Protein backbone atom coordinates (compact mmCIF):
# COMPACT_ATOMS: atom_id res chain seq x y z
CA UNK A 1 0.00 0.00 0.00
CA UNK A 2 3.03 2.50 0.90
CA UNK A 3 4.94 3.19 -2.95
CA UNK A 4 7.80 4.48 -4.16
CA UNK A 5 7.38 7.67 -6.56
CA UNK A 6 7.97 6.94 -10.57
CA UNK A 7 8.94 8.56 -13.75
CA UNK A 8 5.34 10.52 -15.19
CA UNK A 9 4.16 9.05 -18.82
CA UNK A 10 1.94 10.67 -21.28
CA UNK A 11 -1.87 10.19 -20.85
CA UNK A 12 -2.87 8.28 -24.56
CA UNK A 13 0.76 6.95 -24.35
CA UNK A 14 0.05 3.31 -23.26
CA UNK A 15 -2.73 3.11 -26.38
CA UNK A 16 -1.09 3.97 -29.33
CA UNK A 17 1.57 1.04 -29.24
CA UNK A 18 -0.02 -0.64 -32.06
CA UNK A 19 0.04 2.11 -34.55
CA UNK A 20 3.85 2.85 -33.13
CA UNK A 21 6.83 2.31 -35.81
CA UNK A 22 10.36 1.81 -35.22
CA UNK A 23 13.14 4.04 -37.05
CA UNK A 24 16.42 2.47 -37.90
CA UNK A 25 19.68 4.27 -38.39
CA UNK A 26 21.87 2.63 -40.64
CA UNK A 27 25.11 3.00 -42.24
CA UNK A 28 27.13 3.44 -45.43
CA UNK A 29 30.67 2.23 -47.12
CA UNK B 1 10.27 10.94 -49.60
CA UNK B 2 11.85 12.52 -52.73
CA UNK B 3 12.43 9.24 -54.02
CA UNK B 4 16.35 9.81 -54.65
CA UNK B 5 19.18 7.84 -52.78
CA UNK B 6 21.09 9.58 -50.47
CA UNK B 7 25.12 9.10 -51.08
CA UNK B 8 25.91 9.76 -47.16
CA UNK B 9 27.07 8.18 -44.06
CA UNK B 10 23.97 8.44 -41.51
CA UNK B 11 20.31 7.20 -43.41
CA UNK B 12 17.45 6.08 -41.91
CA UNK B 13 15.07 3.05 -42.60
CA UNK B 14 11.06 3.36 -42.05
CA UNK B 15 8.23 1.24 -43.36
CA UNK B 16 10.14 -0.36 -45.41
CA UNK B 17 11.11 2.36 -47.25
CA UNK B 18 14.86 4.52 -46.90
CA UNK B 19 14.43 7.50 -46.06
CA UNK B 20 17.73 10.94 -46.10
CA UNK B 21 17.97 12.67 -41.87
CA UNK B 22 16.27 15.56 -43.58
CA UNK B 23 13.10 13.44 -45.50
CA UNK B 24 11.37 11.59 -42.95
CA UNK B 25 9.54 14.31 -41.73
CA UNK B 26 6.01 14.12 -39.87
CA UNK B 27 3.15 14.47 -42.69
CA UNK B 28 1.01 17.12 -40.66
CA UNK B 29 3.86 19.60 -39.15
CA UNK B 30 7.34 18.77 -40.86
CA UNK B 31 9.29 18.06 -37.75
CA UNK B 32 12.01 15.75 -38.50
CA UNK B 33 10.94 12.29 -37.19
CA UNK B 34 14.55 11.18 -36.05
CA UNK B 35 16.21 13.86 -34.45
CA UNK B 36 12.61 14.38 -32.62
CA UNK B 37 12.24 10.64 -31.10
CA UNK B 38 13.51 6.97 -31.66
CA UNK B 39 10.21 6.14 -32.96
CA UNK B 40 7.35 7.49 -35.71
CA UNK B 41 3.42 6.84 -35.60
CA UNK B 42 1.68 5.40 -38.59
CA UNK B 43 -1.96 5.70 -39.33
CA UNK B 44 -4.10 6.28 -41.99
CA UNK B 45 -1.15 5.97 -44.17
CA UNK B 46 0.73 8.78 -42.45
CA UNK B 47 4.00 8.92 -40.76
CA UNK B 48 3.02 11.09 -37.71
CA UNK B 49 5.14 12.52 -34.53
CA UNK B 50 3.74 11.66 -30.87
CA UNK B 51 2.38 15.07 -30.88
CA UNK B 52 0.23 14.77 -33.70
CA UNK B 53 -0.41 11.32 -33.74
CA UNK B 54 -2.02 11.68 -29.86
CA UNK B 55 -3.39 14.95 -30.81
CA UNK B 56 -5.83 13.21 -33.36
CA UNK B 57 -5.91 9.56 -32.23
CA UNK B 58 -4.93 9.59 -28.33
CA UNK B 59 -7.37 8.42 -25.74
CA UNK B 60 -8.37 11.00 -22.87
CA UNK B 61 -8.64 9.83 -19.36
CA UNK B 62 -10.49 10.79 -16.08
CA UNK B 63 -8.21 12.00 -12.98
CA UNK B 64 -8.37 10.68 -9.68
CA UNK B 65 -7.95 13.72 -8.22
CA UNK B 66 -9.89 16.25 -9.61
CA UNK B 67 -12.48 14.40 -11.98
CA UNK B 68 -11.65 16.63 -14.60
CA UNK B 69 -10.61 15.22 -18.07
CA UNK B 70 -6.98 14.47 -19.50
CA UNK B 71 -6.08 14.85 -22.42
CA UNK B 72 -4.36 12.27 -24.52
CA UNK B 73 -0.67 14.36 -25.16
CA UNK B 74 -0.17 15.58 -21.11
CA UNK B 75 1.89 14.60 -18.60
CA UNK B 76 0.49 12.07 -16.56
CA UNK B 77 1.49 9.80 -12.91
CA UNK B 78 -0.27 6.45 -12.99
CA UNK B 79 -0.95 4.60 -9.82
CA UNK B 80 -2.12 0.94 -10.09
CA UNK B 81 -5.61 1.49 -11.23
CA UNK B 82 -5.74 5.48 -10.91
CA UNK B 83 -4.68 8.28 -13.30
CA UNK B 84 -3.47 11.77 -12.14
CA UNK B 85 -2.74 15.47 -14.01
CA UNK B 86 1.02 15.61 -13.29
CA UNK B 87 0.07 18.97 -11.38
CA UNK B 88 -2.70 16.69 -8.96
CA UNK B 89 0.29 14.64 -8.59
CA UNK B 90 0.77 16.17 -4.88
CA UNK B 91 0.51 15.27 -1.11
CA UNK B 92 -2.95 15.61 0.11
CA UNK B 93 -1.67 17.12 3.99
CA UNK B 94 1.19 20.00 2.54
CA UNK B 95 0.63 20.03 -1.03
CA UNK B 96 3.93 19.14 -1.79
CA UNK B 97 4.82 17.77 -5.51
CA UNK B 98 6.87 14.81 -5.51
CA UNK B 99 10.63 13.27 -6.73
CA UNK B 100 11.33 10.10 -7.95
CA UNK B 101 11.81 7.69 -5.04
CA UNK B 102 9.80 9.18 -2.34
CA UNK B 103 7.41 7.08 -0.50
CA UNK B 104 3.60 7.85 -0.67
CA UNK B 105 0.50 6.32 0.58
CA UNK B 106 -2.48 5.49 -1.94
CA UNK B 107 -5.85 5.59 0.18
CA UNK B 108 -8.57 5.15 -2.07
CA UNK B 109 -7.62 8.10 -4.26
CA UNK B 110 -5.48 10.45 -2.04
CA UNK B 111 -2.10 10.68 -2.27
CA UNK B 112 -0.39 11.34 0.87
CA UNK B 113 3.33 11.50 1.82
CA UNK B 114 5.23 9.23 4.25
CA UNK B 115 5.85 11.85 6.64
CA UNK B 116 2.12 13.17 6.50
CA UNK B 117 0.63 9.11 7.10
CA UNK B 118 0.29 9.45 10.99
CA UNK B 119 -0.75 13.28 11.29
CA UNK B 120 -3.50 13.38 8.21
CA UNK B 121 -5.08 9.88 9.52
CA UNK B 122 -5.03 11.26 12.97
CA UNK B 123 -7.29 14.53 11.27
CA UNK B 124 -9.16 13.08 8.65
CA UNK B 125 -8.78 8.81 8.66
ZN1 LIG C 1 14.91 12.12 -49.82
ZN1 LIG D 1 3.72 16.28 -36.32
ZN1 LIG E 1 -6.37 16.36 -11.89
ZN1 LIG F 1 2.84 15.68 2.83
Amino acid sequence: DVMVVGEPTLMGGEFGDEDERLITRLENT
Amino acid sequence: GCQQNIGDRYFLKAIDQYWHEDCLSCDLCGCRLGEVGRRLYYKLGRKLCRRDYLRLFGQDGLCASCDKRIRAYEMTMRVKDKVYHLECFKCAACQKHFCVGDRYLLINSDIVCEQDIYEWTKING
